[PDB]
RNA sequence: ACACAGGUGGUCAGGUAGAGAAUACCAAGGCGCUUGAGAGAACUCGGGUGAAGGAACUAGGCAAAAUGGUGCCGUAACUUC
RNA sequence: AAUUCCUUGUCGGGUAAGUUCCGACCUGCACGAAUGGCGUAAUGAUGGCCAGGCUGUCUCCACCCGAGACUCAGUGAAAU
RNA sequence: CGAUGUCGGCUCAUCACAUCCUGGGGCUGAAGUAGGUCCCAAGGGUAUGGCUGUUCGCCAUUUAAAGUGGUACGCGAGCUGGGUUUAGAACGUCGUGAGACAGUUCGGUCCCUAUCUGCCGUGGGCGCUGGAGAACUGAGGGGGGCUGCUCCUAGUACGAGAGGACCGGAGUGGACGCAUCACUGGUGUUCGGGUUGUCAUGCCAAUGGCACUGCCCGGUAGCUAAAUGCGGAAGAGAUAAGUGCUGAAAGCAUCUAAGCACGAAACUUGCCCCGAGAUGAGUUCUCCCUGACCCUUUAAGGGUCCUGAAGGAACGUUGAAGACGACGACGUUGAUAGGCCGGGUGUGUAAGCGCAGCGAUGCGUUGAGCUAACCGGUACUAAUGAACCGUGAGGCUUAACCU
């Protein structure tokens, strides 16, 4: 089957709420790292708790 | 005359002399701490809420603790209102017991049952099934042929289709209590009731004709 | 199904499943740290810590298991003789977690396993 | 809930003779069979362990009866006054299942003396 | 399940050798039968001294099954084997003089008391 | 026609078990199959196990499932012996 | 009868019953003797019926391990 | 005719009503038991095996009945392909013959990646026009409905004996839906034992892999059943066909006109569940919000000071939640999951050492050892410090209360 008509453009609608994501609610700041982290988790530079627990 | 709300425990056996197996479902009741008695500056119509638990300190929410607060520090998460009917009811008494059942011991129990997740097409269903072999394939589970040609040509209401299933109420009127214990809060009852294990359900003294 | 297993399904034949916990131990038992996802380091880690707590069993009978994994002579001088006391003295634990940023090639959360007692 | 594991015991039994499968229990025993309540002695080996509790069926099986005749009585039960327990066997199983598939002149039940 | 086909042994004295099931009787549109029903049976092998022959058709009474009896305290009275004894359908009782061994002792409880007086036991 | 779960005559010839170039576990040597990350539903699908019956299945023993070796004793009808 | 209206010839065997298989009888509407008559041994990726085996084929389905279906990412077709 | 699969099966169903069964009424060559045989009622119920593709029929045997018919003689983008059927063969019939034969027998490949309608479950968005958390009504919507065997009533009634009821129960079974996990069986590839072959830890140990889960036997937890339990009732309202009492227009007659007495499983009530997409947005309780101003001829906004969330979403640890949505328990006012120490079930006395023995092998320490999900103690490991969506008591009319 193929599509007949092209639907009115408001029939996107729960992809259209999905088309493109960050699926979060909505990251948090650090004293010590650049771009942003997850609530919590451990930043880009490997910082936990306000301290660095990895290296990179 | 009202109703108790409980905790399911078990099912097990306790048998007569010298046979007879008795079957026999296992319930803790803790005593239900009552909320609200109305047709007492509240309310048209006589009823009480009889309540049963606490929640926990720092989870307990305001919209809920201000709707205990009334009865006490504690939001016994629910309500559970019954109207009254052959009996009375007053704003002093102990928390409601078993007693309920000291001396009428038939019952009716109203609970949700077969809370186990989708079954399956046969399996919920009960259909028969095709053959396995003699050419017969891919087909065997299926709902079947959903409808027949033309005339009525279209597909029923009331038939057997797939879905999310159980966890839907059923009433039981024929029940007999065999033991009670207010003091270690037991309920004992003479065959099965609705619903797995943890299952809160609904208990009442009998109102059948 | 799975409605009584609390384990985890991973990928492929659960004669793999159970090989790979065994290889990334043989290789934790001398690096003492180990880089892999989140599925796979909560598995290993009840796999790791049965091996390390054998390590301060050297007796009778007991001193039987384990001898056919990891069968190569680069650890036999540091399994059971240094493995036991190093957490004999602790009385308890054996590995140190963390959960760490997911793969931006796929979808994984990442995971960090180290021993209580690594000295870089 | 603990009302459930105190519910059986006030029913099981406090103190016992000690058996295990292959001991012979002479059971002596009522099991109604007419009107007015009479002792009978029951011969056979038992074959169970009744760790389970208060419903552990008490299995008996007497392989020196024809092919071998096996009843129940319950370890908890009105039906059954004592057991003596005098002889005791040395078996390497608890089931004892394999009684159902061999003929009784090949699964004799061992003794194993040294 | 003994139902349509399944070949019971015969407790009754000089009987049938070999014998065969058909239908189940008791009940409309009745399923499966066990110690206490009564089923009727064809003969395929009789015995030179049988009273019967090859395709003749009766009645039975199943007297023990591998699967036993039910609900005395909960637990389960056990055999190991399907046996039977053939009735007379037009005089009533067994078809024979007496019955091979004790038999089941709930023929005596309350339903089959002119076959227990005839040889058994029990 | 594809960076294709397919094709291609002969040749060599380890160990343990084996009659062996059958078959399996291994060696020497080779190979890890150029979708990644998760979930563990209906329904399909490669398979295992089944009370207790038992072909009762089916147009029809079609598939499932079983049979299965070495040695002695034993061995019918029909036969050009 | 891979030949025949009536045909499931008809008597009898096999069966709980058997348009199916056999023993037999021969109105073969319209078999028949080298476009041979007719039967065995031996054979067949050969026809049909009976019986023992196998067993979830069936009675009544249910769990156990995995693959796809399910949710996305990257790359992105087919008939209509 | 630039296509519309036809008899049969398996599976999934439905309508009619000239009623087969069930509930009832009536005539009879209705004595009784039965049969012959018709009408009120369509709520419920109604066949297995041998032969045959069988529709149909022939037989055998069950049953509360073994009722009839529609629907393209229901349901092949439903599965099948036994029958009807080409391409092969052979016997007959026909023909000069090729060949023909609804003569006969045998044999004979079945395509698929889902728009809109229909139907089950389940989200987002929007509607309930102040917001957030829970409990509750009722415009409407569905579900159900018995039946063998035997004895007592009764061998009474009836009838020449044989034979054999209304009445109205009592015991004991069957069918069907719904319910639990208590049995007692099955399953049980995170637990143990027995075992063949071969590879591995150098070798002997006894600890492992592969060989169908290599073979076999058990099994905790989880599940499951061939497990074990209950019920559609009763009490009533009103009716059908029908049966009667009283009684008329029509001084009689008659069950009907007035009137009263009944009358079936059908109709109504009782019985169980669903229901605010109920725009036709009902009710009750709890929690949150009641200040201004600049700029602009402005139901259009762009800012500032003052002042606001109830609760959710997110985060995970996880679940007896679950296709994905969506949802529940819990996170320092601390047992959500794991880790430790104990308790238990299952398996069955290990491995060393000791001893006997020619050795295989066995016996004592040893009711040993091994262990998972079963449940008791214990924060050992992890849940740390912010934001976000969400304000300013929400337009108008009518009557009553208070001031």
């Amino acid at each position: 089957a193929v599509q007949q008509n092209k639907p009115t453009r408001s029939k996107r609608g729960m992809r259209r709420s999905h088309d493109a994501l960050t699926a979060v609610t909505s990251l948090s700041v650090d004293k010590t790292s650049g771009e942003k982290h997850l609530r919590h988790h451990i930043t880009a530079d490997g910082y936990y708790r306000g301290r660095k627990v990895i290296a990179k | 005359m009202i109703g108790l709300v409980g905790k399911k425990v078990g099912m097990t056996r306790i048998f007569t002399e010298d046979g007879v197996s008795i079957p026999v479902t296992v319930i803790e009741v803790e005593a239900n701490r009552v909320t609200q008695v109305k047709d007492l500056a509240n309310d048209g119509y006589r009823a009480i809420q009889v309540t049963t638990g606490a929640k926990k300190a720092n989870r307990v929410t305001k919209p809920e603790a201000g709707h205990f607060a009334k009865a006490g520090v504690e939001a016994g998460r629910g309500l559970w209102e019954f109207r009254l009917a052959e009996g009375e009811e007053f704003t002093v008494g102990q928390s409601i017991s078993v007693e309920l059942f000291a001396d009428v011991k038939k019952v009716d129990v109203t609970g949700t049952s077969k809370g186990k997740g989708f079954a399956g097409t046969v399996k919920r269903w009960n259909f028969r099934t095709q053959d396995a072999t003699h050419g017969n394939s891919l087909s065997h589970r299926v709902p079947g042929s959903i409808g027949q040609n033309q005339t009525p040509g279209k597909v029923f209401k009331g038939k057997k289709m797939a879905g999310q299933m159980g966890n839907e109420r059923v009433t039981v009127q024929s029940l007999d209590v065999v033991r009670v214990d207010a003091e270690r809060n037991l309920l004992l009852v003479k065959g099965a009731v609705p619903g797995a294990t943890g299952s809160d359900l609904i208990v009442k003294p009998a109102v059948k004709a | 199904m799975r409605h009584r297993k609390s384990g985890r399904q991973l990928n492929r034949n659960s004669s793999h499943r159970q090989a790979m916990f065994r290889n990334m131990a043989g290789s934790l038992v001398r690096h003492e740290i180990i880089k892999t996802t989140l599925p796979k380091a909560k598995e290993l880690r009840r796999v790791v810590e049965p091996l390390i707590t054998l390590a301060k069993t050297d007796s009778v009978a007991n001193r039987r298991l384990a001898f056919a994994r990891t069968r190569d002579n680069e650890i036999v001088a540091k399994l059971f003789n240094e493995l036991g006391p190093r957490f004999a003295s602790r009385a308890g634990g054996y590995t140190r977690i963390l959960k760490c940023g997911f793969r931006a090639g796929d979808n994984a959360p990442m995971a960090y396993i180290e021993l209580v007692d690594r000295s870089e | 809930s603990n009302i459930i594991k105190q519910l059986e015991q006030e029913q099981m039994k406090q103190d016992v003779p000690s058996f295990r499968p292959g001991d012979t229990v002479e059971v002596k025993v009522w099991v109604v069979e007419g009107s007015k309540k009479r002792l009978q002695a029951f011969e056979g080996v038992v074959i169970a362990i009744r760790n389970r509790g208060l419903h552990s069926a008490f299995t008996v099986r007497k392989i020196s009866n024809g092919e071998g005749v096996e009843r129940v009585f319950q370890t908890h039960s009105p039906v059954v006054d004592s057991i003596s327990v005098k002889r005791r066997g040395a078996v390497r199983k608890a089931k004892l299942y394999y009684l159902r598939e061999r003929t009784g002149k090949a699964a004799r039940i061992k003794e194993r003396l040294n | 399940m003994i139902q349509e086909q399944t070949m019971l042994n015969v407790a009754d004295n000089s009987g049938a050798r070999r014998v065969m099931c058909i239908k189940v009787l008791g009940g409309s549109h009745r399923r499966y039968a066990g110690v206490g029903d009564i089923i009727k049976i064809t003969i395929k092998e009789a015995i030179p001294r049988g009273k019967v022959k090859k395709g003749d058709v009766l009645k039975a009474v199943v007297v023990r099954t591998k699967k036993g009896v039910r609900r005395p305290d909960g637990s389960v009275i056990r055999f190991d084997g399907n046996a039977c004894v053939l009735l007379n359908n037009n005089s009533e009782q067994p078809i024979g003089t007496r019955i091979f061994g004790p038999v089941t002792r709930e023929l005596r409880s309350e339903k089959f008391m002119k076959i227990i007086s005839l040889a058994p036991e029990v």
